């Protein structure tokens, strides 16, 4: 029970908030819209003949 | 352990309903053989029980005496 | 579920089968309300929605008329309260189903205490008659237990909705939002009939259990002075005479309060009791006399509890216990 | 316990009738198996279906909780047939006007709490007069767009 | 005059308006006697295998382990499959598997025709 | 202490107790007292464990993940860079979880702290969780219990198709 | 029908109980005491009208007549004493009726606790293991063949010798215990 | 609650309600006096006797023991026995 | 019926023995055999140790943590005055009274 | 002291119940008589209802017609 | 309350729906008719944190009220005046309800009386 | 995985090499340094999986399995030590190998990295239960539990096997490092609806699902309880592997196939409830709670959400752990009384309170009382088969009544009500056996402080 309550951040479970404590503090201060509905950038990506 | 039984000659089924129930075999030529069983129940201080009305107004003097002197305090209060 | 109203009521009677103060607590007072309390606690959504509204008043109305209707002749003391907490869950039921949330708050807070008091001055007297828990051997009570005696007669009082008790600051209020609104009438018609089958067998009890002449065997071992009982029922006189209007004080105002009505929609609550009190005390009266009466299917009909612990709990288990064996066991 | 204290398969004729009757240790004419409609019973007792409740429960039982004896040939359903489930007290009432009153119960005042629907009480008011277009704001409306302006007036 | 309380699966008659009870038949008494005498046989030997100081143990009832014998292992081997049997087992095993995958079935035709062209309101429902 | 843009709370506006009536309320009594007897001791405490902190401070640091090539660069069945490239996608998807937590809580505290009339001053906090609602949905959702970039990438391509269908059969 | 001793309930008996099943439901029926009494005397002057009747076969019928009427007359919930089967307190206090060789299971550091009782419980318990062989001896010779016809135990014949089979019956606790 | 009674207390409470029956003289009775012998009463008598002592101590006498106790002895034995009083 | 002497015997015998056994369940008054081994202590260790400990985690692990402790804002009334700003709220315009 | 039980007579009653119940009983019919001479509203009336009936029509601006 | 009866068992066309009236023109009959008056403007109504439902009229006697019972501790039965004020403005508001309920009633029995005449001539 | 490996082989000539009198100190304390030791499995990230080597790795979906198997070998050691006090010593120690040959088997399940490999030792599992079973059990019927049992699983996989070579000749490897990113979709044909039942249906004879349950019952009214806790509580787990790691290869095939699965477990789990509401042996009782729990798991492995993940993975561990201590329950009752009849001995709570609480705590985590993770992943298979459809839930609502009557009922039976009078051998409790009851119960009670380690691959 005293290793796995002291167990170092599972996952970075802890750290997948810091960084996002980070990443919208970012794009709140730009303008920029929080998340985008495209995963990668469309403009790399070739699209196939329609 | 020992308790002391009263006598069994004080308990007697006149002055209670029952004796209008024995009046009632009488008129119809029967006998109640188990009236002095339940005797006991209709005198003494368990007979004598109040009614309904009677039991909700029950302390009303008290109350009604405390009422008036309480309005009288503040009907003097006020001036 | 959790308030035992129609289609799963049972339970509530069914649970007087433990200690008496374990149904005076859950059964009584706390654990019945946990439902009503999360109907209430939901009211932002049940706000702009009719459906379930509806659906839930006339759930409530249904279970409230049925479990008076129950309530009303049967022998048992416990039972007889345990089908009263039932029909006023219906009726909180009732009122939040008619979109006033903190009157059915109020009347939760105000019934858990005067119930409570009901329920443990009930097992007072059961536990001064050696666990003997039917109405039909009880009574002359009046001068044998008089701090029981007052306690029941407030209590009972109060459960009516008499003037200026701590059942008149909360079920007054809901019957008076309940007459002028956009109600449905059948609803309404029930809520009186409830209201008028409260006072009937409130008095029934305080007939059948504090006065008459005595029926209880002669081994006389009548004691009532035990410091912590008094003590007890002393607090929840004092909590269900003066804690109600302190509450009602209290809270602040979060609904508009309807006030500008006729008289007759505003002295129906009173009238309705004093007719209930008027005819309990005929049937009362009546009951004295040297006759037989041949009952009815009405009261094959009320004693029985609906006939519902004999239709819907004996069907029901034989088909899910033969569908279980028969056809899937075997 | 052996070969021939288990119970086996239908018995025929009379003198195995009989064995199986004294396997049980009951009466051989009160001993009456299940027909042979192919559901596997085998050679058990068939009780007169009644339940446990009806036993005597001032007799001196061996099993006092369940009112069963020792050596008895128990029901086909003990386990259904305990008092902590289905029951076959004799009713005072008819089944058939029990079921026959709740139904009409219940559909009589479920038609009627319907018919009410359809015909509700109300009050003699007109509606309710709120101020600002019916709070256009307050009810969760954007500011950019500007409301119809409604207003209520005195009478 | 009276009402006749009827017989059913739930309300069996009372052992005392019983006609079966007021027969005077002689092999009615010879049945109670003969029953009389093999409860009396079961009792005694329960109380002489019951009370006694030096038993330490459990009363091996034959009639429990019989019961549980012929409640599960003895419904195959005395089983044979007839109109009956096979009917029964045909309607009570693959009839409302077939009804649960139909309504199912259609259920997800219905979803699935209703998100493909945006009828469906899925705004916030982002996790699945 | 935190940001408090990332967190950002409005000032506080206290009014004046100023008392109608001459009855006084225990409230300020029950303060003195709090004040006194429990809040005294528990800053004394506290100043105990950060003096204790003071004489060992050393630092630990958050740690960053340099940008890789994503999975549209990548030769298919060469795992020695998708690997990569699924490694930074999950990292992504965690940190995107996260955002639409935190969004989340900032709808919560913004409904909790506005009191009754909070369907009015939340519209902002509405409008910034049903774009990053939207966003999340669009860019995560439907992927499946056995996700991937590559189910995530040809459900980027499927989008993109329907989306130029829809301009030019509207164009 | 059904009794430990008996295989046939004998016409008085059912009369009898007749007699007591319905003037219980007549009390539960009326509650107050003198219209008890008044019914009950009713009751049994019927009874005493229809006594004097030796035809088995009138009896017979008009038994059939009262168990109709009682039935087609009874209360829904007649009233059950508070120990009796039915009741409110039925087997209530059961949950402390813990048999005697549990006492058997203690621990020597606790039998030392009721040094006196202990002792006497292994007197009581040298007793009946002397007396087994007695008691056993005696059902062995006055059961008639082929086990007992009726299931009423017989009595201690010869003084000095415990009763028969007499352990289980007499070990029961106090009901308030 | 509820204090345990001795022999002597139930055997007052025994020829007490004997006593206050009509039927029974007040001067005849005794612990083994036989209804049928010693007084002559009939069996409803004695089916009243057993329902005067089912409601003065408030339990329930099964009918084959209503019947087969037949003395205010065994009355006295059987409610002693039930109550398992000298506790 | 009656009591055969057969039985009568027997059920005289089971209550000697049930009397009996009763008598000897009373225990001497040595047994049992016992082996041998502040007024305002409920006040301060049940309640002022629990305020002292809740209220150091709730000042130094609660409120550092944000969002936690979320409280609704005071209501604001016309004519008041907030302490932390000193801008006064301008009064509320006259009633068109009616009583 | 504990009370003993009497049989078939009328129990024992100490001073103390008698007194605190009978204290319980006018307190409450004091607190009801106070309380209904003070505010007697809610159980008689807040506000007059006019009639739908007397009402004019230059009150309800309903020109003739 | 005899409404009912002459809705259901009597005319329905007599007594008007209340879900939607009124719906005939609000100047008929009423020239130079003026509106209700707000007292509270909207930021001082608002910032009281007052609920939805008790957003009436006349509030100002209502958010008066609350300012009394908030600042009258312990005294809480110090605020008896306001309620009334506020039960009083309650009632003349369930007076000009009542008043456009007649209204309603007496204009649409005028449009019976009217199409009674079209019947009698036209 | 070399580091837990080699303590089993080399803990095997310690209970062979001990004395007469300290095998089971000798390796219940070894075994217990070993569980200790496991804990060092959950060095987890969020992205990556523990690879330790190229034919070990353990993500965190596989540790709590293992840590569930070498914590469940001691409980057994301890389970099974009363009956072979009378057995002959070599046999004793043959046992004992016999477990420790399962557990090694069993964790070299758990960690192959290589489904060839899986599947050769997920069934070198099948001779040491085997023997087990058939030869130290208590009834005839053994030796036909040891033919349902064999020849259902066997059957089901000796078709998986072919089509598990199939795909080291489609794809080249069957390494589960590389199949994440080699993995094809599969195409609507009748060669891969085929392919699709044979890798499906061998983990569907072992979790079992419905129809191919009857192997179940039959197997555990006999066996020693070190078997029947090995059985139902980590043996039936290899199909919940079987799935988390098939599954990935038969996509989008699965979606439109498993329908009638999803059918029958449904309803056979219903149906399961049902029996288990008219039972009459506590271990015939307890084995048909368990078909219904793994056809719930199968149910939420087949609709494949993640919170479907998340929750059968939470839900496998909860009821092995249940189902475990509930066999326990079963043989203490067992063993005092000396028959398996529910109805026999009743009452037990007016002598044994422990076992009584024992009882009650039982009872009270299979009927997924919260916040226990029984309840955390029944909750998260319940929303997930909601999100399914809707009617679903009708069909679980009536199991969620059904499998509390049941598991309130036989606590009842055999705890409350007037106790055998006949039955006076009821010893006091043990220590061995309370402390082996609470070593069951208290690690599921401490699980739901702290579920994220046991929520999953995917948490
Ligand atoms: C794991 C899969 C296989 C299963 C079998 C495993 C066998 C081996 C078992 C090994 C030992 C056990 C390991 C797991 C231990 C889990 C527990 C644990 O350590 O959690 C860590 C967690 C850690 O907490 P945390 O995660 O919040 O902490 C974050 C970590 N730090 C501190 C570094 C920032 O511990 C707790 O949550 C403890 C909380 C305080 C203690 C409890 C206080 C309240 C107690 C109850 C009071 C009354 C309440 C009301 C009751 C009403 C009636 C019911
Ligand atoms: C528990 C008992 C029942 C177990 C049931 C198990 C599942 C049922 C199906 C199992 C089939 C056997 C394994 C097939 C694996 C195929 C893998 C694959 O890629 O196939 C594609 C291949 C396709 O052929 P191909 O790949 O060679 O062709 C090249 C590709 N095309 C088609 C484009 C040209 O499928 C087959 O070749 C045939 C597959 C079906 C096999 C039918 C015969 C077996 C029937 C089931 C017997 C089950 C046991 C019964 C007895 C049990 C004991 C009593
Ligand atoms: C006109 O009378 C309408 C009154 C409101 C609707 C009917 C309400 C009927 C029930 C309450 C009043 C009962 C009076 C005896």
């Amino acid at each position: 029970s005293t290793f796995v309550a002291y167990l170092p951040d599972y996952r970075m479970q802890e750290w997948a908030r810091r960084e996002a404590e980070r990443l919208v503090k970012y794009r709140e201060a730009h303008g920029l819209p929080l998340m985008e509905s495209n995963c990668f950038d469309p403009s790399k990506i070739q699209l196939p003949e329609d | 352990s020992k308790m002391e039984l009263p006598d069994y000659k004080q308990w007697k089924i006149e002055g209670t309903p029952l004796e209008t129930v024995q009046e009632k075999l009488a008129a119809r030529g029967l006998r109640d053989p188990w009236g002095r069983n339940e005797a006991w129940r209709y005198m003494g201080g368990f007979a004598n029980n109040v009614s309904f009305v009677g039991a909700l107004l029950k302390g009303f003097k008290w109350g009604f005496a405390a009422f008036v002197v309480a309005v009288g305090a503040e009907y003097y209060l006020e001036s | 579920g959790k308030s035992a109203q129609f289609g799963l009521h049972p339970w509530l009677p069914s649970a007087m089968e433990g200690p008496t103060p374990v149904s005076a607590l859950l059964h009584s007072s706390t654990m019945v309300v946990a439902g009503i309390f999360l109907l209430i606690r939901f009211y932002p959504l049940t706000e702009n929605n009719k459906f379930g509204q509806s659906i839930m008043l006339c759930l409530g109305a249904m279970t409230t008329l049925f479990t008076a209707m129950c309530a009303l002749t049967q022998n048992d003391i416990k039972k007889i309260i345990a089908f009263s907490t039932s029909s006023q869950l219906g009726l909180m039921m009732v009122t939040i189903g008619i979109n006033q949330p903190h009157l059915a708050f109020l009347h939760i807070c105000t019934h858990a205490f005067f119930k409570a008091m009901l329920f443990m001055c009930s097992g007072s007297i059961i536990h001064s008659l050696n666990d003997e828990q039917d109405i039909r051997k009880m009574g002359g009570l009046f001068k044998a237990m008089p701090f029981t005696t007052t306690a029941l007669i407030i209590g009972s009082l109060a459960l009516t909705g008499m003037p200026f008790l701590t059942g008149f600051y909360s079920k007054d209020l809901i019957i008076e939002s309940a007459n002028t609104s956009y109600t449905n009438a059948w609803a309404l018609l029930m809520t009186l009939v409830a209201t008028s089958f409260t006072a009937i067998y409130s008095t029934r009890i305080i007939f059948f259990a504090l006065l008459g002449q005595p029926r209880f065997p002669t081994l006389i071992n009548i004691n009532e002075n035990n410091p912590f009982l008094i003590n007890s029922i002393k607090r929840l006189l004092i909590g269900s005479l003066f804690a109600g209007f302190i509450i009602s004080n209290n809270i602040p105002p979060m609904t508009i309060p309807q006030m500008t009505m006729p008289h007759y929609l505003k002295m129906t609550a009173l009238t309705v009791t004093i007719l209930g009190f008027i005819l309990a005390l005929e049937i009362s009266n009546t009951t004295h006399y040297l006759k037989f009466n041949y009952p009815s299917n009405t009261f094959k009909f009320s004693n029985l509890l609906g006939y519902y612990p004999t239709i819907m709990h004996r069907l029901t288990p034989y088909m899910n216990l033969t569908m279980s064996q028969k056809s899937a066991s075997s | 316990i052996t070969k021939d204290m288990l119970p086996g398969p239908y018995p025929k004729t009379p003198e195995e009738r009989a064995a199986a009757a004294k396997k049980y240790n009951m009466r051989v004419e009160d001993y009456e198996p299940y027909p042979d409609d192919g559901m596997g019973y085998g050679d058990y007792p068939k009780l007169p279906d009644r339940s446990q409740q009806e036993r005597d429960p001032w007799y001196d039982w061996d099993h006092p909780d369940l009112r069963l004896n020792w050596g008895e040939p128990m029901h086909w359903d003990l386990d259904m047939y305990i008092r902590n489930r289905v029951d076959t007290s004799p009713t005072p009432v008819n089944w058939n006007l029990m079921c026959k009153h709740l139904f009409g119960f219940v559909a009589f005042m479920l038609f009627m709490f319907w018919v009410g629907e359809t015909y509700p009480t109300y009050q003699p008011v007109g509606p309710k007069q709120y101020p600002y277009n019916n709070l256009y704001l307050e009810r969760g409306g954007d500011p950019n767009k500007e409301p119809e302006p409604v207003v209520h007036y005195e009478i | 005059s009276f009402p006749k309380y009827e017989p059913s699966r739930l309300a069996s008659l009372p052992t005392t308006l019983d006609p079966a009870e007021y027969d005077i038949s002689s092999e009615t008494r010879k049945a109670q006697a003969e029953r009389l005498a093999i409860r009396s046989r079961l009792k005694r030997e329960y109380q002489l295998q019951y009370n006694d100081p030096s038993r330490r143990g459990v009363v091996e009832d034959p009639a429990l382990i019989r019961w549980t014998c012929a409640r599960s292992a003895n419904v195959y081997p005395n089983f044979r499959p007839n109109t009956k049997t096979s009917l029964l087992g045909a309607l009570f095993g693959i009839g409302p598997l077939i009804f649960w995958y139909y309504v199912f079935k259609t259920d997800r035709d219905r979803k699935e025709k209703l998100i493909q062209e945006g009828k469906l309101d899925r705004t916030f429902n982002i996790s699945y | 202490s935190w940001d408090k843009d990332v967190y950002p709370e409005p000032p506080r506006r206290t009014p004046a107790p100023s008392p109608q009536t001459s009855l006084p309320n225990p409230i300020t009594y029950l303060t003195k007292a709090f004040d006194l007897l429990v809040d005294r001791p528990v800053t004394l405490v506290r100043e105990f464990i950060e003096r204790q902190h003071a004489k060992n401070k050393y630092y630990y640091y958050h740690r960053e993940f340099r940008r890789v090539p994503d999975i549209t660069e990548c030769h298919e069945k060469d795992v020695l860079c998708m690997f990569e490239a699924e490694m930074q996608w999950k990292r992504d998807y965690k940190v995107d979880q996260e955002i639409v937590n935190i969004i989340q809580e900032r709808l919560k505290a913004c409904q909790q702290r506005e009191g009754e009339s909070h369907r009015q001053n939340c519209a902002k906090e509405l409008q910034q969780f049903t774009q990053v609602v939207k966003a999340y949905q669009d860019r995560y959702h439907d992927l499946g219990a056995h996700y991937s970039a590559r189910k995530c990438l040809a459900k980027q391509k499927q989008r993109m198709l329907a989306e130029r269908k829809a301009t030019k059969e509207a164009a | 029908a059904f009794l430990p001793s008996a295989a046939y309930l004998t016409h008085q008996q059912k009369v009898l109980q007749l007699y007591k099943r319905a003037l219980r439901h007549l009390e539960s029926r009326c509650v107050h005491r003198d219209k008890y009494r008044y019914f009950a005397c009713l009751l049994r002057a019927r009874f005493d009208e229809h006594k004097n009747e030796k035809d088995m076969v009138k009896a017979t019928q008009l038994l059939r007549e009262a168990e109709k009427e009682f039935w087609h007359g009874q209360h829904p919930q007649p009233y059950i004493f508070p120990e009796s089967p039915g009741g409110t307190s039925y087997e209530r206090y059961e949950c402390y009726k813990v048999p005697e060789w549990c006492l058997d299971d203690w621990h020597p550091s606790e039998k030392a606790m009721y040094p006196d009782y202990f002792a006497k419980r292994e007197q009581w318990k040298k007793l009946r293991r002397e007396s087994w062989e007695r008691e056993v001896k005696q059902l062995q010779e006055e059961t008639p063949v082929g086990g007992p016809r009726t299931e009423a135990l017989p009595p201690a014949r010869k003084q000095g010798d415990l009763p028969p089979l007499w352990w289980h019956i007499v070990t029961r606790p106090r009901e308030r215990p | 609650d509820a204090p345990p009674l001795t022999l002597e207390g139930i055997k007052d409470r025994v020829l007490y309600v004997l006593k206050l029956y009509d039927k029974i003289d007040p001067e005849k009775l005794s612990v083994n006096s036989h209804f049928m012998k010693d007084l002559g009463l009939d069996s409803l008598d004695q089916v009243e006797i057993i329902m005067a002592m089912e409601d003065e101590f408030g339990f329930e006498i099964p009918d084959i023991d209503a019947e087969k106790l037949m003395c205010p002895q065994e009355i006295v034995d059987y409610i002693a026995d039930k109550k398992d009083v000298y506790e | 019926s009656g009591y055969t002497p057969d039985e009568k015997l027997r059920l005289q015998q089971l209550r000697e023995l049930r009397r009996r056994w009763l008598k000897d369940q009373e225990l001497s008054p040595r047994e049992p055999v016992l082996p041998p081994r502040r007024h305002s202590i409920f006040a301060f260790t049940h309640v002022l140790i629990p305020v002292w400990i809740i209220h150091y985690y709730l000042k130094y692990h609660v409120t550092t943590k944000p969002y936690t402790i979320v409280e609704k804002k005071p209501r604001i009334f016309p004519g008041d005055t907030i302490l932390e700003t000193g801008e006064v709220i301008p009064p509320m315009k006259e009633f068109p009274d009616q009583h | 002291a504990h009370i003993e039980p009497r049989y078939r007579q009328f129990p024992q009653l100490t001073r103390s119940q008698v007194i605190q119940a009978e204290f319980f009983s006018a307190t409450m019919w004091f607190w009801i008589l106070w309380r209904f001479w003070h505010d007697s509203d809610a159980v008689l009336g807040h506000f007059p209802y006019p009639d739908p009936s007397q009402w004019t029509d230059e009150e309800l601006g309903i020109p003739p017609d | 309350g005899a409404h009912l009866a002459r809705r259901y068992l009597g005319d329905a066309s007599v007594e008007p729906e209340p879900l939607r009236m009124p719906t005939f023109p609000p100047d008929y009959g009423f020239p130079e008719r003026k509106e209700r008056e707000m007292v509270a403007t909207q930021q001082e109504m608002n910032d009281a944190q007052l609920v939805l439902q008790q957003r009436d009229y006349c509030a100002h006697y209502l958010i008066r009220f609350l300012k009394c019972k908030r600042d009258s501790f312990p005294n809480f039965l110090a605020c008896k005046h306001e309620q009334h004020d506020w039960d009083y403005c309650e009632h003349l508001d369930y007076v000009k309800r009542m008043k456009e309920f007649e209204r309603e009633r007496r204009l649409l029995q005028r449009k019976k009386r009217r199409e009674q005449r079209e019947a009698d001539m036209a | 995985m070399l580091k837990y490996i080699i303590p089993t082989m080399m803990l095997m000539p310690l209970t062979w090499l001990s004395k007469n009198s300290m095998i089971w100190i000798n390796t219940t304390l070894h075994s217990l340094l070993i569980s200790l030791t496991s804990l060092l499995l959950l060095n987890q990230f969020g992205d990556n999986s523990l690879n330790f080597s190229l034919t070990f790795f353990s993500d965190s979906l596989s540790t709590p399995l293992l840590i569930l198997t070498m914590w469940l070998l001691p409980l057994m050691l301890m389970a099974s030590q009363h009956h072979l006090s009378k057995e002959n010593l070599a046999r004793k120690k043959l046992f004992i190998s016999m477990l420790i040959l399962l557990q090694l088997f069993l964790i070299m399940t758990f960690t192959a990295t290589e489904l060839i490999f899986f599947y050769i030792m997920f069934e070198a599992t099948l001779v040491p239960t085997l023997i087990i079973i058939t030869r130290w059990g208590n009834q005839t019927e053994r030796l036909n539990a040891g033919l349902y049992f064999l020849f259902y699983t066997l059957a089901g996989s000796l078709p998986l096997l072919v089509a598990l070579i199939y795909i080291q000749n489609t794809m080249g490897s069957l390494n589960f490092l590389i199949l994440q990113y080699w993995v094809q979709p599969m195409p609507n044909s009748w060669s891969n609806t085929f392919m699709w039942l044979a890798c499906m249906m061998a983990f569907m004879v072992k979790m079992p699902l419905y129809g191919l349950h009857l192997w179940l019952p039959k197997a555990h009214v006999e066996a020693p309880i070190a078997g029947s806790m090995v059985l139902a509580a980590i043996l039936l787990k290899l199909g919940g592997y079987g799935m988390m790691r098939i599954t990935l290869l038969l996509n989008p095939i699965t979606d439109f196939m498993a329908y009638p699965f999803i059918m029958l477990s449904l309803w056979g789990m219903i149906m399961t409830s049902s029996i288990c509401l008219r039972q009459t042996d506590l271990k015939s009782l307890i084995a048909y709670s368990s078909v219904s729990h793994m056809a719930l798991v199968i149910v939420a492995i087949l609709i494949q959400t993640p919170w479907s993940y998340m929750g059968a993975t939470a839900l496998m561990i909860a009821h092995g752990l249940t189902s475990s201590m509930l066999f326990c329950l079963a043989n203490s009752n067992y063993e005092r009384v000396h028959s398996r009849t529910m109805i026999l001995a009743r009452g037990l709570q007016t002598l044994l309170p422990l076992m009584a609480a024992w009882w009650l705590l039982a009872s009270l985590t299979n009927l997924a009382l919260p916040p226990s993770i029984n309840l955390i992943g029944e909750l998260f298979v319940v929303m997930s088969t909601f999100s399914w459809s809707n009617i679903t839930i009708i069909l679980m609502g009536l199991n969620m009544v059904i499998t509390a009557l049941y598991s309130l009922y036989m606590l009842i039976t055999t705890q409350r009500g007037k106790h055998t009078h006949h039955i006076n051998n009821i010893l006091p409790s043990f220590t061995r056996e309370n402390a082996l009851m609470s070593l069951h119960m208290l690690p599921l009670l401490l699980l739901s402080l702290n579920p994220k380690i046991i929520l999953g691959p995917l948490y």
